[PDB]
């Protein structure tokens, strides 16, 4: 493509070019409107910042304005600096209308606006792990407002694989494989998105079983197997090209314009959706497979008040 | 007795504990409250401190949090996560609203361990038999942890094991048939069933039971185990539910040696022994242990039993305050361990 410049982390005093959870500042000498999260300086606070820094490019993903390495306080701390998004909580912003109603292509201008930011990452073998509510959002109040999405918490790299598997087992049943991964991780995206397709149409959960399907359910068919090619298992999991080569979505904008009531179910009631919120970033965590845990030592070098009782009477005897 | 407390302002949210407690990092939370892992002064360990901000919004949460505490208090085993510490920056029963929980933070969850390592029959052996001895201490109280799961272990690289995070409403995986479709009065068994979903993945490496929804699920469960029969028709409290089951195809059980080949076969042994279909046919934790699955590490003088616990006030019909203000006083009877 084009070669770009690589990101130099200002060393200064972030105090002087800017004029004293994401808080916001009025640079000097531009006196912008101006979104900083800070952190506890480390590799993972700067390897992260380094792939949200490197993923600015996708008019998708949120840009980040400037990273500076300082020291607050007793601490060294490396403080970002980015676009703000005005625009509200995609959630936010739903939830919060009125009458009007979400139609299906409205859910579809907003899959796309985020399928092809995975697309985005992805292909440049980049897994964020972490979509949620708190991390969706839009960038003005008014109307032609695109959103680009925020909090690369925990992303991370992803390594360069491929996709298929069919039809059906043997007789050895079931064995193992390499657990990360290069596809596996993706899948965690995927999730996070089909997952969200559903708290879009029916506002409802997984928690999958769609609605009665009476219900606000015309979705079509074509809508429940997609849901469901998203929804449980990430190995055929629902594929960000296969994703992306669907009419739905391909050629969206021309699907039915169904009005819902998703924005009426979920705001009728928002205490639950908080609860829905908590269950969603559990689910994530309890899916993400990251950080090193331990290495558990072989049982003949492991050593523990356990073990050596065990080990002991084992010898009276 | 009261510490000095220090608060400081973590992720838009407030923290006010006492001094001994150094180096909080948010690591985590979700509607039941925040987390923080950070390092206890007073042990030198790695704990983690629980906050929970909305602990009687609703007699429905105050009930569940006087609920947790009682039962972390009671918990007094190796395999077992106890209570650390508990405290409130409240210097009194009226300003009383926030409570936090100290645990121990052991190691990582076998979830993550599986992830990142394939463990040997022996580590199985040693840490299934871990899980049982932790269970047969808990049933021994008459109590149930009901969401049993390999997100609910945690272990070190010494594999030492605990079980923690008890379900505390009184990813559907793990759960037993009836409990999933509430077939009828749980039995504690149901954390057996469990403790093979989890025994099965770690041998094989796969999950035992993925399923979509519950007919998914049970559609699964019921083709390893069979279909019910006249005895477990009988224990379905639920008309519709019988009549569903009736409904269903042959699925006569399926030989466990034929699923789990190349494993130990004492390992397949137990497995049929746990994954029975009727609750009341389910082999027990003490007589696990007692499996020759188990030999290596069965003692019959090292797996100790619980004191009772008094589980009356599951049946308390009581307001918001008073299951606020019976919290706090179990808050303030506290005695930390040695």
């Amino acid at each position: 493509f084009h070669v770009k410049s690589g990101l130099q982390i200002k060393k200064n005093a972030i105090i002087d070019d800017y004029k004293v959870k994401v808080l916001q500042i009025f640079n000097k000498r531009t006196q912008e409107k101006f979104a900083l999260k800070m952190l506890q300086d480390c590799p993972k606070a700067r390897r992260e910042v380094e792939l949200h820094w490197r993923a600015s490019q996708c008019p998708h993903i949120v840009r980040i304005v400037d990273v500076y390495e300082n020291l607050y306080a007793g601490r060294k701390c490396l403080l970002i600096v980015m676009e703000c998004l005005d625009g509200g909580e995609l959630f936010s912003r739903i939830q919060d209308r009125g009458d009007q109603a979400f139609t299906e292509r409205e859910a579809s201008e907003i899959m796309k606006s985020i399928g092809e930011a995975i697309q985005y990452l992805h292909s440049i073998n980049i897994a964020h792990r972490d979509v949620k509510p708190e991390n969706l959002l839009y960038t003005s109040k008014r109307p032609n407002a695109i959103l680009k999405l925020t909090d690369f918490g925990f992303a991370k790299e992803t390594t360069s694989h491929n996709s298929l598997t069919t039809p059906c087992y043997t007789p050895y049943y079931v064995a193992p494989e390499v657990l990360g991964p290069e596809k596996y991780d993706k899948s965690c995206d995927m999730w996070s998105l089909g997952v969200i397709m559903y708290i879009l149409l029916c506002g409802y959960p997984p928690f999958y079983e769609f609605p009665n399907p009476e219900w606000s359910e015309v979705s079509e068919e074509v809508k429940m197997l997609i849901r469901n090619l998203l929804k449980t298992e990430p190995t055929q999991r629902m594929t960000i090209t296969e994703f992306m080569n669907h009419p739905w979505i391909m050629q969206s904008t021309k699907v039915p314009q169904t009005p819902l009531h998703t924005s009426r179910v979920l705001k009728e009631d928002k205490e639950r959706w908080e609860d829905v919120k908590e269950e969603m970033t559990s689910a994530l965590a309890t899916m993400r497979v990251d950080y090193e845990q331990i290495k558990i030592k072989k049982i003949e070098d492991a050593s523990n008040p356990l073990l050596l009782k065990r080990r002991k009477k084992a010898r009276a005897l | 007795e009261r510490p000095t407390f220090y608060r400081q302002e973590l992720n838009k949210t407030i923290w006010e504990v006492p001094e001994r407690y150094q180096n909080l990092s948010p690591v985590g939370s979700g509607a039941y409250g925040s987390v923080c892992a950070a390092f206890d002064t007073k042990t030198g360990l790695r704990v983690a401190v629980k906050k929970l901000s909305r602990p009687f919004q609703s007699i429905i949460h105050a009930k569940r949090t006087y609920r947790e505490l009682r039962l972390l208090k009671h918990m007094k085993h190796e395999n077992v996560i106890g209570l650390l510490d508990v405290f409130t920056p409240a210097r009194s029963l009226e300003e009383f609203n926030d409570v936090y929980l100290v645990t121990h933070l052991m190691g990582a969850d076998l979830n993550n361990i599986v992830k990142c390592q394939k463990l040997t029959d022996d580590h199985v052996q040693f840490l299934i038999y871990q899980i049982l001895r932790g269970l047969k201490y808990i049933h021994s109280a008459d109590i149930i942890h009901r969401d049993l799961k390999p997100s609910n272990l945690a272990v070190n690289e010494d594999c030492e094991l605990k079980i923690l995070d008890f379900g505390l409403a009184r990813t559907r995986w793990y759960r037993a048939p009836e409990i999933m479709l509430n077939w009828m009065h749980y039995n504690q068994t149901v954390d057996i069933w469990s403790v093979g979903c989890i025994m099965a993945e770690l041998l094989t490496g796969r999950t035992l039971f993925p399923g979509t929804d519950h007919i998914d699920q049970l559609k699964l469960i019921l083709r390893l185990v069979g279909t019910p029969g006249a005895e477990l028709l009988k224990k379905i409290s639920s008309e519709s539910a019988r009549n569903y089951i009736q409904s269903l195809t042959q699925m006569p059980k399926m030989n466990f040696a034929n699923v789990f080949i190349g494993a130990n076969p004492l390992a397949v042994d137990l497995l049929e022994k746990m994954l029975v279909l009727d609750s009341d046919k389910r082999i027990t934790a003490a007589q696990a242990l007692a499996h020759a699955y188990f030999a290596q590490y069965h003692d019959p003088d090292d797996e100790p039993v619980a004191d009772p616990y008094d589980q009356s006030f599951e049946s308390r019909d009581l307001l918001i305050d008073e299951w606020k203000s019976l919290t706090y006083d179990e808050v303030i009877s506290f005695v930390p361990p040695p």
